[PDB]
């Protein structure tokens, strides 16, 4: 059929030219039913037409069409556990979005797509319904009603084919979980393929690190319940007999470094095969070949196994590649942070040969700051150069600083409140400013802190701090005296070994003392400082302004921060007053902790802690009684009331502030007092020595599935505190508090784990050696921050 | 929630024009999205796209302005008033840049855009401002490179310093940061005991300042 | 957000003009690569609030 | 440990 | 206290002996590699610098200056094994 | 924080008991299966009832009063402190002075009816989740890995194995084969009914009776040279016993077993719609949807009346001629999950807490 003209009926958005173009048929050509059908199918395939009809009028080829209504909006109702924006992102990734049209036959398809998304997020009983609201001008809105349903949780994780290790002991090291008590923070009970693969790798490693070279995971099975609210996992394995490590043999283009390697491949012939050690050998060889310039030194380890004698022999293939040089290092995504903040963390220098280990070190260092959510690397090449590359770090900035508030309870500090506002990246500079405050039963503390972590390129820091501190003693199991102090401090920090860290700084502190109970150990200092207050009254005030030089050293080698199993921590702090200050004294403290394991799985440990301290005056003066040392409590010596170990107060005969019988008073004249007066309330001492030997064991009655999160210990604690300036000749009848032989011992049990309320630590101790005046407190616990 | 009645397009557009002139953008925005959605093929939908670019720009909704600009350039690449769109693209990138040590990629994009505009259409009204912005962006990028060189001088690297200052003398020779960076190259050449090049750098310096 | 409310409204800054770099006798400077180059666009338009960025009626 | 009631990265 | 500072090209002391007077640029590029620095002030003259500075132990810098001619042909070699 | 369900559970009907049910007796077993999905259910042979739990405990009781004849545990203890359960999951099966049980640790025990001493014990491929069918001096077991194995009755030696294909995601449960004319018919989580000769394991035929969508057959039945198989989210089908030619189908699925009597097929859908189809063309005769989403159990035909449990513990006697509830009873609060047992005039059932009940009517 010859066509002399073309006409359309229904073209609203698509122009007439677009239609005339897409059509195989054009004006002035012969047409048949086949070409008409082709045109109709093309119009349908354009994705903008719902119904098409190409008929023949008297002379004209008339095209009727009902354009698919243009989508004007996409609403949602019932996306509790799914964000509207993410759902819309998934939708517009599927194809449907605003501006486009609505295919009136793909409704169930989109419903099933969203259902599949829900199936992927965990929910399997979800129902999606797409309602369609027509509107004039051939527009339509698409509403999506979601019935989420109830999530599916794991009810069991089983492992079959294991005979040497119980299944619980293996699940204990998984990221998935089947049991989640209400008194522990061990994880959720959800299912994800990534976690499953990670757990399979953890299992494979747990076996390969024990000699089971032939270990093989036959298959995995995931199953549901007919109600689709429970998930079951099954893992079949085949653990083969243990294998020994007979020897090692290297071969490849070692680059003449065959000498420096054979010392890295030294073993005791007849060792138990292990995968971690093999990977460590490979990484060491790679680090060496990087030290010699090579950037991509491939290393492969192939084991030749012999079952007749059960001997493994490793075959290491080394392929040291070519040297690559770095021309640039770029950072994109740092809209707030400056380039220096990201560059000073790079261990790979621009303008030098390349090392991938250094690039990874830089990436990790950038991850630690906390200013970036994601950190990706890309080593692009250079157009027209086979030995040059440009490194790129893509970063996504995060909300830098936080508003932190937290509570806790405990026997020592009663109820403890904390509140602070912190900022870690002040205008993208690295400065960390903050305002913090704490409040407990016996002190308020408020500090304003600032610090530049790079006052020098190497990593030296420079701090700064203003602080206000109110301290009541009667609330701390001591003699009565109130100290309100304010001051400022500045300190530098020098890192030297990646474990050791020195620090040195200056400080000014103003102290005001008031509401002081007459007792000898106070006068011994007041007199020294020229004062001559009275004994028969406690309206006594004393102000001092002191300048101090503070020094310190720290050593940290613990394998872990939480529940360590091997290493040692050490801290030395010191202070000395420099001339000009009213007070003349020096003070020193030394804390030490040492964890020593006695097994291979690190479940039996021997912990040893010590705490030494000594201070004294210089110009015939004494040390301030508000800088003294205190022992007793859940940190030094357990089983004793906090801050009761050591010297006691020797009161004077003195009227009281306001007398009211039925209240216990400490030797007031209004009760028949005419001479000095022993007491049982502590005052502290200028010298202190504390030790603790603890034995950590596994929790015996709790399931092995999550018994690795609870720490059980049996401890033996010792301590003593004493005053060196107590003149035992003048005050004869009362004991000699300058005798360090008065050692206080205790022994008992302790538990420690993590709870939603916060960290928990319980302890029951029974002091068997204690002296007159020491108050016992067997049960002690510290739910929360402190 | 900024509900819009179904009045005919004339009054909605007149109200939009009657709210822009006052200085309120969040309001006319809504009206323009309505008139766009409700009439994606009306007689003046393009005008609406231009007004929407303008509104998103002055309302700080820059990513949407970028999307609108890309869409408009794709759908109407030969629109007589397309120079306006390129100028708005340059302005949007400049605003995103918003601080010379930070990421300069937005500055490079703005430079490329303004270069396209000025080379293509030099007899426009949006060109002189384009050059006044290109000079500023050039200086900004040079200052970024200078900051990097200063860091690597503090560190102790003496090859990165000279490479980057050579790159500046190559790309950004006619700025002031470059004039302020030659001493760094001199110091680097001297620290590596290559004095025959420090002398050349000094010859360059003394011939300008 | 607040930072992108200043450049959007009006802010315009003028910078240090560009001055060519001289070459002494007995040497020559490197090549320029012309990637970041500023042609001369003659004409005297408006700059800094004197330019009408209001979209026209087309 | 320190924030057992809200570390709020504002 | 500080990390290792490395700069320049790794010269293995066996490649610097593979270069004779008369080799073009492609040959030296194959042998030693592409340098990070050169003389942009007109002449063609490459500088292979080998600088390493570990943590508080000293600096070692080996310099190899190769002076070519107008048509890519080596004309002079100069090796400074240590820095004064 | 709130929790909601897409499908709303149905209420408890209100019925007049045309006959008042009773509870002849009830015995307790230790901890039962718990909140786990299991096939573990009681048994009966020669006026004695053998039941078990999930930790490893097995008991024998009189089918008239509830007196315990013997009891034995199977959980190995490493002294007086440690104790690892056996994780029993295979329906108790008794045939010929032996008692066969399966476990989740791929261990199959065969005890004696007299004293409870292990006649033998054997390791299998995977978790034995199926009823240990007994036929032709063989014991058919169907493991979660998809492997159908055939042990011996007196020794325990694995005679042959068959590898059925298994998909990634499936349901927690495996079909118990049925033996007929010297061949075993079984189904798998792939959606296929498979036949195998018992002697060696040669696959006679396989047919797909299906329709992330899953399917599982779960114990077909055979009558007069015709096999009847039912899938999950699939089609009920009738197949020729010798070729696998689908003779008729019908679009409805279920995992819980069904019964065939006379010319009527009584089944329970996955949505808990008790139905009674015909046997020639799948014609429906009546429906009873008053139990939608009550988590019923496999029915049993007791005295011409269907009996079904529920998670809440209410047992329902329902007529078969029309489909009306003839009685309803409350038994236990923990809930019913496993299938009842009707034989020798006794109707025994076991709850999740292990309490075995015997039901009657006066």
């Amino acid at each position: 059929f010859v066509v002399k003209d073309i006409h359309f009926e229904g073209l609203q958005r698509v122009a007439v030219g677009a239609a005339l173009l897409s059509m195989p048929v054009r004006t002035g050509d012969t047409v048949n039913d086949e070409d008409i059908s082709n045109t109709i199918r093309a119009l349908f395939a354009t994705g903008n037409f719902e119904d098409v009809r190409v008929l023949r009028d008297g002379d004209t080829l008339l095209v009727q069409v009902k354009e698919r209504p243009t989508i004007a909006s996409i609403t949602f109702s019932g996306n509790k556990s799914v964000k509207d924006d993410m759902l819309k992102q998934n939708l517009e990734a599927s194809g449907v979005r605003v501006g486009e049209s609505l295919d009136r036959t793909t409704i169930a398809d989109i419903e099933k797509g969203l259902e599949d998304f829900y199936y992927s997020v965990g929910k399997y009983s979800a129902s999606v319904k797409a309602v369609v609201t027509p509107l004039p001008r051939n527009r339509v809105d698409l509403k999506l009603v979601f019935q989420e349903g109830v999530s599916a949780e794991i009810q069991q994780i089983n492992i079959v084919g294991n005979h040497a290790f119980t299944t619980d002991e293996l699940i204990s090291h998984f990221q998935l979980r089947d049991e989640v008590p209400w008194w522990n923070v061990v994880g959720d009970r959800k299912y994800q393929k990534q976690k499953l693969a990670g757990d399979l790798e953890t299992l494979r490693s747990y076996y390969l690190d024990r000699g089971y070279a032939r270990f093989n995971i036959d298959s995995t099975q995931v199953s549901l319940t007919p109600d689709k609210k429970g998930i079951y996992v099954t893992v079949n394995i085949t653990e083969g007999d243990q294998y020994k490590l007979s020897g090692v043999e290297v071969s490849g283009n070692l680059a003449g470094h065959s000498a420096e390697i054979e010392q890295l491949t030294k073993i005791e012939p007849g060792e138990l095969y292990n995968g971690t050690k093999v990977t460590k050998m490979e990484d060491d060889i790679k680090k060496l070949l990087g030290r010699y310039g090579y950037a991509y030194p491939r290393v492969q380890s192939m084991p030749e196994i012999n079952d007749a004698d059960k001997t493994v022999k490793l075959r290491v293939n080394v392929d040291a590649g070519n040297r690559f040089y770095v021309r640039k290092i770029r950072f994109e995504g740092n809209d707030t942070s400056k380039d220096a903040v990201l560059r000073r963390e790079m261990r790979q220098m621009e303008g030098a040969w390349l090392g991938s280990d250094l690039v990874d070190q830089g990436k990790e260092r950038l991850n630690r700051l906390g200013f970036f959510e994601t950190v990706d690397t890309d080593t692009q090449r250079v157009p027209g150069s086979p030995d040059q590359v440009d490194v790129v770090y893509k970063v996504k900035e995060r909300n830098t600083g936080s508003f932190n508030f937290g509570i806790g309870y405990g026997t020592e500090s009663g109820v403890s409140f904390q509140a602070g506002v912190q900022q870690d990246n002040w205008l993208g500079t690295g400065y960390a400013v903050g305002i913090n405050g704490t409040k407990n039963d016996y002190q308020t503390y408020a500090e304003l802190s600032v610090t530049n972590p790079y006052f020098t390129v190497d990593g030296v820091s420079l701090g700064g701090r203003l602080f206000y501190n109110d301290f009541q003693a009667d609330d701390a199991d001591l003699s009565d005296y109130t100290n309100k102090s304010y001051g400022t401090d500045v300190t530098l920090g020098f890192p030297i070994n990646e474990y050791n860290s020195l620090r040195a700084g200056l400080g000014y502190v103003h102290n005001s003392l008031s509401n002081m109970q007459p007792q000898v150990a106070m006068w011994r200092y007041l007199y020294s400082m020229g004062e001559h207050p009275s004994t028969s009254d406690q309206d006594n005030s004393f102000k001092t302004d002191d300048f101090t030089f503070n020094y310190g050293w720290t050593y940290n080698k613990l394998d872990r921060g939480y529940f360590p199993t091997d290493g040692s921590r050490v801290n030395l702090t010191g202070k000395v007053t420099i001339p000009g200050s009213d007070n003349e004294y020096y003070k020193v403290t030394l804390d030490t902790a040492t964890y020593v394991p006695i097994d291979d799985d690190h479940k039996w440990v021997v912990l040893g802690r010590t705490r030494w301290g000594y201070g004294d005056g210089l110009g015939g003066k004494e040390m301030p009684f508000y800088e003294n040392f205190y022992a007793g409590g859940s940190s030094t010596v357990r089983g004793f009331q906090s801050n009761t170990i050591g010297p006691k107060a020797v009161y004077f005969p003195h009227q009281a502030s306001n007398y009211d019988p039925d209240y216990d008073y400490e030797c007031a004249t209004q009760d028949g007092a005419k001479d000095l007066c022993k007491s049982d309330d502590a005052v502290g001492g200028n010298a202190m020595a504390v030790a603790s030997l603890e034995f950590i064991t596994p929790t015996p009655f709790i399931s092995d599935k999550y018994a690795n999160s609870v720490r059980t210990s049996f401890f033996w604690d010792m301590g003593t505190v004493w005053d060196t300036n107590w003149d035992s000749s003048q005050y004869s009848g009362y004991p000699d508090y300058s005798d360090p032989s008065n050692i206080r011992m205790s022994a008992g049990i302790a538990l420690q784990w993590m709870s939603p309320l916060g960290p928990l630590v319980f302890s029951y101790a029974q002091p068997f050696k204690k002296y007159d005046g020491d108050k016992a407190e067997q049960f002690q616990f510290n739910i929360g921050k402190t | 929630k900024e509900e819009v009645p179904d009045n005919p397009p004339n009054e909605i557009y007149a109200t939009a024009q009657q709210k822009l002139q006052d200085g309120n953008w969040r309001q006319a925005i809504t009206q323009l999205e309505a008139l766009d959605n409700r009439y994606p093929f009306g007689p003046y939908s393009q005008q609406v796209q231009l007004d929407l670019i303008y509104a998103y720009y002055k309302n700080a909704d820059l990513p949407l302005a970028q999307a609108a600009i890309d869409r408009f350039i794709r759908l109407n690449p030969t629109h007589p008033n397309i120079d306006y769109v390129m100028y708005m693209r340059g302005l949007t990138n400049m605003a995103l840049d918003d601080r010379s040590d930070r990421d300069p990629q937005h500055a490079r994009a703005a430079f490329s855009d303004f270069s396209k505009l000025v080379r293509g259409y030099p007899n426009s009204q949006y060109t002189t401002d384009a050059t006044k912005r290109l000079v500023f962006l050039k200086d900004r990028l040079a200052k970024y490179e200078y900051s990097v060189a200063e860091y690597y001088t503090e560190r102790g690297a003496w090859v990165a310093v000279v490479n980057r200052v050579e790159g500046m003398l190559r790309d950004y020779p006619d700025t002031q940061a470059t004039r302020d960076a030659l001493p760094l190259m001199e110091n680097a050449y001297r620290q590596m005991q290559m004095n025959a090049q420090a002398e050349k750098v000094a010859k360059i310096i003394a011939a300008n300042s | 957000r607040y930072k992108r409310q200043v450049s959007g409204d009006e802010a315009y800054l003028e910078a240090a003009p560009l001055a060519e770099l001289h070459a002494p006798a007995g040497m020559i400077l490197p090549v320029t690569s012309g990637d970041y180059a500023i042609p001369v666009t003659n004409g005297s338009g408006a700059v800094g609030k004197a330019l009408d960025i209001r979209p026209p009626a087309q | 440990w320190n924030s057992n009631v809200h570390s709020y990265r504002f | 206290y500080r990390p290792d500072i490395n700069q320049g090209n790794y010269l293995t002391a066996n490649d610097v002996s593979k270069i004779r007077v008369g080799m073009t640029q492609q040959q030296v590029a194959y042998a030693l590699g592409t340098p990070l620095m050169s003389d942009p002030f007109g002449t063609n003259t490459w500088f292979y610098v080998f600088r390493q500075q570990p943590g508080h132990e000293g600096v070692t810098q080996q310099t190899l200056t190769l002076t070519f001619n107008s048509s890519g042909v080596l004309t002079n070699i100069d090796n400074k094994p240590a820095l004064s | 924080n709130s929790e909601e369900d897409v499908v709303k559970m149905s209420p408890l009907p209100t019925v007049e008991n045309q006959f008042t049910p009773t509870t002849a007796w009830s015995t307790s077993v230790g901890s039962g299966i718990g909140n786990f999905y299991s096939n573990l259910h009681p048994a009966l042979a020669d006026n004695v009832v053998y039941a078990a739990d999930r930790a490893g405990l097995v008991k024998a009781l009189n089918a008239d009063d509830g007196k315990e004849i013997w009891s034995v545990s199977l959980a190995e203890k490493d002294g007086w402190f440690s104790k690892e359960p056996a994780l029993l999951s295979g329906g108790v099966t008794v045939s010929g002075g032996h008692v066969y049980i399966g476990s989740e640790k791929a261990q199959v025990y065969a005890l004696n009816t007299s004293d409870g001493t292990v006649a033998w014990q054997t390791k299998v491929a995977g978790e034995a989740l199926s009823r240990p069918v007994v036929s032709d001096g063989l014991v058919l077991i169907h493991t979660s890995n998809g492997q159908l194995q055939a042990l011996n009755e007196a020794d325990g030696a694995v005679k042959w194995t068959v590898n059925l294909d298994m998909p990634s995601l499936s349901l927690r449960g495996e079909s118990a084969p049925t033996t007929a004319f010297g061949a075993a018919v079984v189904g798998g989580d792939n959606g296929r009914v498979s036949a195998v000769l018992m002697e060696q394991g040669q696959m006679i035929w396989q047919q797909r009776i299906s329709q992330r969508l899953s399917d599982v057959d779960t114990t077909p039945v055979v009558v007069n040279g015709v096999v009847f198989a039912l899938a999950y989210n699939g089609n009920l089908t009738a197949l020729d016993l010798r070729s696998g030619q689908i003779m008729w189908k019908r679009e409805l699925g279920s995992v819980n077993d069904f019964i065939v009597d006379g010319n009527r097929i009584y089944l329970v859908d996955q949505n808990d719609r008790v139905m009674a189809l015909t046997i020639d063309g799948g014609v429906t005769l009546w429906t009873q949807s008053d139990l939608l989403h009550r988590l019923l159990t496999s029915p049993v035909l007791y005295n011409g009346n269907l009996v079904v449990g529920d998670s809440e513990g209410y047992l329902h006697w329902i007529n078969v001629e029309d489909g009306r509830f003839v009685a309803q009873q409350k038994v236990d609060s923990s809930g019913f999950q496993t299938e009842p047992v009707a034989a020798d005039g006794k109707l025994l059932i076991q709850a999740k807490d292990g309490t075995v009940y015997s039901i009657t009517r006066w």
